[PDB]
């Protein structure tokens, strides 16, 4: 229907255009009769009539009439919905001038004819005079006059000059105004001028006039003379109960500005005295400003309640403001909730769901059904069966249901796992049963917990919840790829518990033929299900070739390994089961199941160990009491050992010996010392047995206490929670952040007396706290994250660039943090990889790095390889699938035409609650920086060379010595200066001094070329620099932090985009969180969208201006190939939210935030947003252009191209 | 003012307890129930009671 | 330095300082002596006394009012026959030393100048006096429109000279042929636009032919008496603009904001500028403030709601709340209909009518509860909306009663619809439909007949059945 979305300046022609009358009077509804009255706000001529084809005089009161106005009343007889549709105007008395083009800094009347906003606003007012036609006179245009100065004025010419006052003169200034002209004269006058500031507001101004130009709007327009009236419906007045109204504020606003205005008539009409007419047009302005914009020309009109009125512009912006509350966010049919149980015999792609939910939500299905097979005639015997609930109706659900996929969704939907399709299973109740193993995929557990059901529709709806969003098929985390449905608490304690080893138990010893034999034994009380026996194990082994090698041989185990491993699938070795299985041994027979067989074995798999763990941990008794706490004999000991020696230090501080710091910090280190020993002995006490084997003799076991098994497990516990169960609960931090000297020396199972109750107090308060506020930020700042990442979608397959970014491991002293197999785990390389010290090509260009290549790169010890990134792609919208790499929550290569964007935001903010020289290895030595490389190719160690055991090519061994987390990652996205910069040489030469004038020091820098570059440098900087000596591009001049905007300035796009992704990778890893690096790669390419053009070359972009760098390439791109001279850049950081405000489109930027502002400029400006993008086409209702909708919109541009 | 009678009925429910009920004690120990399970599938001692 | 347009009306209400009474009496003496120079100048017109004296004849014979058209008499039909029989007698001087006694006479003068001093003896009604004063506007229009399309034409000095006494002759065109300077050919091709010109104002200027130097002088009293008047009462409502403030300080908070009410009592107070009387000895003060507070309270009652009632029934609703007051004092309890009836006189029934008028609506923005988040707005259904199932209803009951129809025959079918208007663009009666076929009004009322005891039948009715 449409392509596009205009916005500019609306003529007085237009808006009488739009317009079917004018509004005249400001009555609303008759008293009485309740029906409108003529010319008024709701008046059925102007906007229609009330009733669905009926007129008010009653006349023509039927369909037939339809298209015929009355003569009586003057109604179209149509439908009442066209009154949400009908405009009407008001003829102003007096020109206003509009308030959003006035105080949206910059204004853009004061900016168009170079006078200040203060000057202007005199006028408005009605205090000063401004001459708009000097005609032969001394004055000028734009000249103030006093009122007594007007008159002396008036007296030494009289009739040669006109000086007007109030918005008239505005309207006529701005008449007599030549826009070419003017912008010749920036265009001369820019030339000439040396000063920056006069340059900048100069280009500023140019711009602005030259957008008027090009737009065709006329600056006559700024000043509003017909004032258009909203639809009645969309300000509705209608009667809640029992005669009490409901209204809208616009009614007032509008009520008040036609009074003002029939007063203005009025008193024009009576030849009224000078000061009541100008009062009057001052009240008419404001009540146009309060109507238009309230609260910001001056105070805000407040109605009956003691509450300021809500005008058009706080209705079209804000958080409950149109776009976000109706616009984005929209509440929907076919939809239920209820509170969620757990459904322990259900399967992962079903999900129970009550039958009175089914029923209200599946009712147009059953309508249906029960018409095609003819129990019921028409629909109402359709209703009244389902109503009566009768037998039949419930098979008909039962084959609506049968293959009819239904959406579960949780708030909050913190990543795309929040929402999946199931098959419903029909229950009775009215709780939701849920599977377990996607609990951890909503974040949801059993306490009281809510979830939300939608039905899909149409086939397309149902075809994509059954392809994509379906449970089975969401089993990676699109974060970092690892499974997201690994077993969790009662399963994980069911498999450690089966497959524990106990010594001398019933049954050790014998030998079974399998895994059924153990079974058998076990069923039979023969063997313990801890009893070490030797069984034949069958066993197949999937070669990477695809080589399924079978074998048999006989494995030492216990009867639970035996029997887990008839659930296991073949093609995986049995040292995985053949130990005791923690949370981590699960999730790596997960991982390693999807790995060789693939996502079917995976979820059957999957299944089946959930219910053996259910099962097991059942059979298993685990219960907790009170005498599994054994508090060790030694915490009373090392209580009083600690307690005598913080009284020894307590009678040296008189001695003078110490400080008052000295003997905190010393008393400190004295119980955080007694606490680590206490918790060490617990653990060694409670993690510890002694049992008599067959032989008799005494022998250590690791313990079966039910704590012990619940923290080793991993289900659910740790040591810390042990310590403070069992051990010393340990020192507390006051409200303030201080250590309170004396700690809690009692556990929860002694109890704790009322000091430490309190001081425990003081800590679970703040950790409350900080839990809310935690979710505020990690909510705004997951919002701006998607908001600058909504338009990366996957659009080609190859940029064919050849560029890239090099990777090799991490390194942050002597050991590695994390390998460069899994940096590159996924990533398309971008020049082939040769074998060390060889020139074989042992990785061709343009291969996906699996788990195979993954084990030849480990193999064959390999440090740096250059691999492409999203980054450096060349793709004009969007990026490249090569570019991009492997999905990970698809395990293959990215898709053409997915939202990535969006799914780096989500992977990127989730996690935002959780947020809070000795040789060791053997090898040679090397000075870069200083590097240490084992003997392959490997470089274990590298440290910073500061201004010296060995040399370079030493051979050194071991021991050989040479000698808020949320706020920061918030902060390195927006790209915020640091409170003290550290300064970077911005050309390569040689440093010399200069004068230390007063104030601050200054410094010069003699370049290659001759050139003397004048540095300014604070006092207190630490210069670490020294005269005649020739520093390099992007040293560092003065320690300290590194803002990233002087990193891209002087070393380049790749050395930005390191280091913004390993200091917030440093952020997440810190606290255990894995996020991979393409998700922080694509911000940081969101975040280089803009240039500032230098040189003009052939291409029509005047420097010094910001642009957008595809736009740029365009350009470039056509101008090389034309042969002429390309344009020169310099490409510009921008934070994450002025990226987002900086977009082409009016429409997202409006919907993200500050829409004043959004829609000032692009109505001064008067852009056309084509709709290219995910928010916008969301607000108009048609087709994302990512996932399904992509190809349709690829069409709908070859129809565009031909 | 504009009414002329109103009549005000009383309803008396009696709730049982259901799955997805909300149950709890006296240390934060909040729950729902997942099943009403039958009498002899749940645990009982020696006497018998369970 | 400020933002409130209230604070700068209270400056510049400042600038103007209190007079004194003295001072007020003498601005009443300049509107009363521009009033009597208006007055005299219009009556310099061959038409006003005509006009005037024809109002006389047909209120002599009571064809109109007496009192709305004499304001009153000055002493410096009792009493006003002997006035005007004095004015018809002059009159009768006049129109006869007018031109028989000839026009520069300084006996006509004098005639006209004694008529003069016995009008000025008058006050009149402001309507037909504004009537007088548009009169002699129009009049002096068309002629300046005549000249200033005559200097169109010609672009002068030879104009002026003869602009004395020969702006509006024929010698004026006579002496133009006469003349032979170098652009005598563009006035000559002028001429046709010139014989456009003089011809049009040559049947208002005799109608007042002595008025043909005059007009023009008379229109220079005419704003003379204006600009006077105009000034002396923009002087008095800009003095007395402090007593406006000072009466509408009393009605704030009354749903109508301060400025709002400054500007109607500045309405009244220029009503009472225009009909204020110095020779009654009092001071304008209590004039004004009658004036000024019937103008804020019916400017409260007209625009202080959104449902708009009558200034009579705000005087009620008024009324009865005080009366409730009262009696709530008096008897400690809130009254009731019953008892609030008798006191005021009248009947219950509308004591009701008045109290169940619908108070000012409340906002749709109001907070339902404690959160900043929730609306009166979104609680708010829509009812005029047809539901989906009605709607599949009534296309399902369309489809069952043309599979009916489709049972009968062409005929029957066709009387059915065209007189159920089925499928049709209108119903019709059965002439209608009598005319469309070749029969009659009891043919087709009993084919109708038979097709309702058919489809009354149970075989073809079970599926209609349904559908009530
Ligand atoms: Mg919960
Ligand atoms: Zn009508
Ligand atoms: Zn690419």
């Amino acid at each position: 229907e449409f392509d596009a979305i205009k916005i500019g300046l609306a003529s007085p022609d237009m808006i009488r255009s739009w317009s079917f009358g004018e509004v005249k009077k400001p009555e609303t509804i008759n008293y009485r009769t309740f029906k409108p009255e003529r010319d008024g706000l709701f008046c059925a001529r102007i906007f229609g009539p009330v009733k669905d084809y009926e007129c008010l005089c009653g006349k023509y009161k039927r369909l037939k009439h339809r298209g015929v106005i009355c003569e009586k009343c003057g109604v179209e007889v149509t439908q009442t919905k066209v009154r949400r549709d009908r405009m009407g105007h008001i003829e102003l008395a007096s020109p206003v001038a509009h308030i959003w083009f006035l105080k949206s800094l910059p204004s853009r009347i004061g900016l168009l004819m170079d006078m200040p906003l203060r000057d202007i606003e005199r006028v408005l007012y009605f205090e000063m005079y401004v001459v708009t036609e000097p005609g032969m006179t001394d004055l000028e245009r734009g000249q103030m006059l006093t009122e007594e100065e007007y008159l002396d004025r008036l007296e030494e010419w009289g009739d040669e000059f006109t000086a007007k006052m109030g918005a008239e003169a505005i309207k006529d200034l701005l008449a007599s105004m030549d826009l070419p002209a003017e912008a010749e004269q920036m265009r001369e006058e820019l030339d000439t001028t040396n000063s920056e500031t006069k340059r900048k507001k100069l280009t500023k101004r140019l711009k602005l006039v030259e957008a008027f130009v090009a737009s065709g709007n006329k600056p006559e327009w700024m000043i509003l003379t017909v004032l258009p009236v909203l639809p009645p419906d969309l300000r509705p007045l209608v009667p809640l109960d029992g005669g009490r109204f409901a209204t809208s504020d616009l009614n007032d606003l509008y009520r008040r500005v036609i009074n003002r205005n029939n007063r203005l008539k009025r008193l024009l009409e009576l030849a009224a005295p000078d000061i009541i007419v100008r009062n009057e047009k001052r009240m008419l302005q404001e009540s146009v400003d309060a109507l238009l914009d309230n609260g910001r020309r001056g105070r805000a009109i407040t109605g009956s309640n003691k509450r300021p009125l809500k005008s058009l512009a706080d209705m079209i912006k804000g958080k409950q403001g149109r776009f976000r509350q109706n616009l984005l966010g929209k509440r929907v049919d076919y939809s239920g909730r209820s509170v969620i149980t757990v459904g322990p015999y259900l399967r992962l792609h079903q999900c129970g769901l009550p039958k009175k939910m089914a029923l209200e939500l599946f009712k147009p299905f059953i309508y249906s059904k029960l018409e095609t097979r003819g129990l019921a005639t028409t629909i109402k015997a359709a209703k009244k069966m389902v109503e009566r609930e009768e037998a039949v109706v419930w098979d008909i659900l039962d084959e609506v249901i049968r293959e009819h996929p239904v959406l579960l969704n949780r708030a909050p939907t913190l990543h795309r796992l929040g929402i999946q399709a199931f098959e419903p299973v029909l229950i009775e109740g009215k709780a939701i049963q849920l599977h377990p193993l996607v609990c951890a995929a909503y974040n949801a557990d059993f306490d009281g917990d809510q979830m939300a059901v939608h039905v899909p529709l149409t086939l397309e709806a149902q075809l994509e919840a059954r392809t994509l969003m379906m449970s089975t098929n969401n089993i990676l985390s699109p974060a970092s790829g690892d499974p997201i449905i690994v077993p969790s608490q009662d399963v994980v304690l069911g498999l450690y518990y089966m497959t524990r080893e106990k010594i001398n138990a019933k049954g050790e010893g014998m030998y079974l033929t399998g895994p059924a034999e153990a079974e058998k034994a076990y069923r039979t009380k023969t063997a313990e299900l801890h009893a070490r026996v030797k069984v034949r194990i069958t066993e197949t082994i999937k070669h990477e070739n695809g080589k399924l090698t079978t074998e048999t041989k006989m494995i030492d185990t216990t009867v639970g390994r035996a029997m887990l491993w008839q659930i296991v699938p073949k093609g995986l070795p049995y040292s995985l089961v053949n130990q005791k299985l923690g949370k981590k041994q699960i999730s790596n027979l997960l991982n390693e199941a999807y790995r060789k067989l693939g996502l079917k074995d995976t979820v059957i798999f999957a299944d089946q160990i959930m219910y053996t763990g259910f099962a097991y941990a059942a059979l298993s008794g685990v219960s907790v009491g009170i005498d599994d706490m054994v508090v060790p004999a030694a915490k009373y000991t090392e209580i009083a050992e600690a307690e005598e020696e913080v009284r020894e230090i307590q009678e040296q501080f008189q001695s003078g010996l110490v400080t008052a710091g000295e003997r905190y910090n010393k008393v400190i280190d004295i119980w955080a010392s007694t606490n680590d020993r206490v918790a060490k002995a617990m653990m060694e006490n409670l993690s510890s047995e002694q049992v008599i084997n067959r032989q008799g003799e005494q022998e250590k076991q690791e313990s079966f206490n039910s704590i012990y098994m619940m923290a080793d497990s991993g289900a659910r516990g740790s040591a810390a929670q042990i310590r403070q169960l069992a051990g010393m609960r340990g020192l507390m931090a006051r409200p303030d952040g201080s250590i309170i000297e004396t700690p809690i020396t009692a556990n929860f199972k002694e109890g704790l007396n009322v000091l430490q109750y309190f001081i425990s107090t003081h800590g679970a308060r703040k950790g409350l706290a900080d839990t809310a506020l935690k979710t505020a930020n990690s909510g705004y700042l997951t919002r701006r994250l998607v908001d600058v990442a909504q338009d990366v979608v996957v659009t080609e397959h190859d940029c064919g660039t050849l560029e890239g970014v090099v990777m090799t491991p991490h390194i942050e002293g002597g050991d590695v943090k994390v390998a460069l197999t899994e940096l590159a785990l996924g990533r398309v390389v971008s020049e082939d990889i040769l074998k060390p010290g060889t020139d074989e090509v042992l990785i061709p260009r343009n291969t996906l790095l699996d788990e195979k290549w993954c084990k030849v790169i480990n193999d064959n010890s390999v440090d740096q390889i250059k691999v492409r990134s999203v980054v450096t792609c060349d793709s004009d919208f969007g990026c490249c699938a090569q570019c991009y790499g492997r999905d990970l929550a698809r395990g293959h290569l990215v898709n053409q035409g997915e939202a990535v964007g969006v799914i780096a935001a989500q992977s990127i903010g989730e996690p935002g609650t959780q947020l809070t020289i000795q040789a060791k290895n053997n090898g040679s030595v090397k000075l870069h920086e200083l590097t240490i490389i084992d003997e392959f190719g490997r470089t274990k160690e590298k440290h910073k060379l500061p201004y010296l055991s060995k040399a370079d090519g030493d051979a050194v061994a071991a021991g050989e010595t040479v000698a808020g987390g949320l706020p920061r990652v918030a902060d390195l996205f927006e790209a915020r200066k640091p409170k003290e910069p550290a300064i970077l040489a911005e050309h390569s030469g040689t440093v010399s001094f200069g004068k230390e004038t007063k104030g601050k020091r200054r410094l010069i820098i003699t370049r290659d070329s001759g050139d003397t570059y004048e540095e300014m440098i604070p006092k207190h900087r630490q210069l670490n620099v020294f005269e005649g000596e020739r520093i390099e591009r992007g040293d560092v001049i003065a320690d300290g932090p590194e803002s990233p905007h002087d990193i891209l300035r002087l070393r380049g796009i790749h050395a930005v985009t390191t280091y913004i992704a390993n200091e917030v990778q440093e952020v997440y890893r810190l606290q255990g969180v894995k996020i991979n690096d393409k998700h922080i790669e694509t911000i940081v390419r969101q975040m280089l969208r803009k240039c500032t053009i230098t040189f003009a070359g052939d291409s029509e972009f005047l420097p010094g201006e910001t642009v957008e760098y595809s736009q740029v390439k365009i350009a470039n791109r056509k101008l090389v190939e034309e042969g002429k001279e390309p344009a020169r850049f310099e490409r510009e950081l921008l934070g994450i939210t002025k990226a987002s405000l900086a977009t082409e489109s009016f429409i997202s930027a409006a919907s993200f935030q500050e829409t004043t502002r959004v829609l000032t400029e692009a109505a001064v400006s008067g852009k056309r947003d084509d709709l290219r993008g995910l928010k916008e086409n969301v607000i108009v209702g048609r087709l994302i252009p990512a996932g399904t909708g992509f190809a349709y919109h690829q069409d709908r541009q070859a129809k565009r191209a031909q | 003012p504009g009414v002329l009678k109103i009549v005000k009925v009383y309803l008396a429910v009696k709730r049982r307890i259901q799955p997805g009920d909300k149950m709890a004690g006296r240390h934060g120990n909040k729950g729902v129930i997942s099943k009403i399970n039958p009498v002899e599938d749940m645990p009982y001692d020696e006497n018998g009671q369970p | 330095r400020t933002t409130d347009p209230v604070r700068m009306y209270m400056r510049e209400m400042g600038t103007v300082e209190l007079l004194t009474r003295e001072g007020e009496i003498d601005i009443a003496k300049r509107i009363e002596d521009g009033i009597n120079q208006v007055q005299s100048a219009i009556a310099e017109y061959p038409g006003t006394i005509p006009y005037i004296l024809e109002q006389f004849d047909r209120v002599q014979a009571e064809e109109l009012r007496l009192t709305d058209l004499i304001s009153g008499f000055v002493d410096p039909p009792e009493l006003a026959r002997e006035k005007f029989n004095e004015l018809r007698g002059k009159f009768q001087n006049l129109q006869l030393a007018v031109n028989e006694f000839g026009r520069d006479s300084h006996q006509a003068s004098e005639a006209s100048d004694l008529v003069l001093d016995i009008f000025r003896e008058f006050r009149l009604t402001p309507k037909q006096f504004d009537h007088l004063v548009e009169t002699l506007r129009t009049s002096m229009d068309r002629v300046r429109t005549q000249e200033r399309l005559v200097m169109k034409a010609v672009v002068k000095k030879s104009f002026i000279a003869l602009f004395t006494g020969n702006e509006s002759n024929e010698e004026w065109l006579d002496k133009v042929l006469a003349s032979d300077k170098p652009y005598v050919a563009k006035v000559r091709e002028q001429e046709e636009e010139i014989r456009r010109s003089i011809q049009k104002l040559q049947m208002i200027e005799q109608e007042t032919s002595l008025s043909v130097e005059r007009i023009k002088d008379i229109s220079h009293r005419m704003s003379i008496g204006e600009a006077k008047a105009r000034r002396a009462k923009k002087e008095m409502v800009e003095a007395n603009l402090r007593l406006v403030i000072s009466i509408a300080k009393k009605y704030t908070n009354r749903g109508l904001q301060f400025l709002d009410l400054i500007q109607e009592g500045n309405i009244g107070l220029m009503k009472a500028v225009d009909k204020f009387e110095y020779r009654r000895g009092y001071k304008f003060s209590t004039y004004a403030t009658w004036w000024i507070r019937q103008a804020i309270t019916r400017s409260i009652a007209d625009q202080a709601r959104t449902i708009r009632i009558p200034v009579h029934m705000i005087e009620t609703i008024n009324k009865l709340n005080r009366i409730s007051r009262q009696m709530l004092q008096e008897m400690g309890r809130e009254p009731l209909p019953e008892e609030l009836a008798e006191r005021m006189q009248m009947p219950e029934d509308k004591i009701r009518k008045v109290l169940k008028i619908a108070k000012e609506p409340i906002s749709m923005e109001t907070p339902i509860g404690d959160d900043e988040d929730s609306h009166l707005g979104d609680f708010i259904e829509d009812t005029t909306l047809e539901l989906p199932l009605d709607s599949a209803t009534a296309t399902s009951l369309k489809a069952a009663t043309r599979d009916v129809l489709a049972g009968l025959t062409p005929r029957e079918a066709k009387v059915l619809r065209m007189r159920f208007g089925i499928d049709m663009n209108t119903d019709h009666t059965l002439e209608e439909v009598g005319k469309q076929f070749d029969v009659t009004r009891e043919r087709i009322r009993q084919i109708e007949a038979k097709a309702l005891r058919k489809l009354r039948h149970p075989s073809r009715s079970e599926v209609l059945r349904s559908f009530l």
